[PDB]
């Protein structure tokens, strides 16, 4: 052959492949761990709460 | 007095189709070809009942 081979296609052979089960695929993301606040508390003191 | 009669045979039909990606995705309610065949059979039964 005087043309390209499968070795000349670099992006297709490097990207990982996963199996799909439907025509619409969904995924989730974790954006943040919580708001910025103090983390030092006294002895026997209930710390504050936080959300993601 | 005698007579000789004749009756003519008639034809009924319907067509069902399923696309290729529909056969590959994960589908609830079981197999899709069987479901389409059952729907076609029931529709033909209703049509025959009304044509009678």
């Amino acid at each position: 052959n005087l043309s390209f081979t499968d070795q000349h296609i670099k992006f297709w052979k490097k990207i990982p492949k996963q199996k799909a089960y439907s025509t619409v695929e969904q995924y989730g993301q974790l954006l943040d761990y919580g708001r910025s606040q103090g983390a030092f508390v006294g002895e026997g003191v209930l710390p504050d709460t936080n959300d993601s | 007095t005698y007579a000789r009669k004749a009756a003519f045979v008639k034809f009924l039909g319907t067509t069902r189709e399923v696309t290729h990606p529909m056969t590959l995705v994960n589908s609830a309610f079981g197999n899709v070809i069987a479901r389409q065949n059952k729907d076609g059979i029931l529709w033909m039964l209703k049509q025959i009942e009304q044509a009678l």
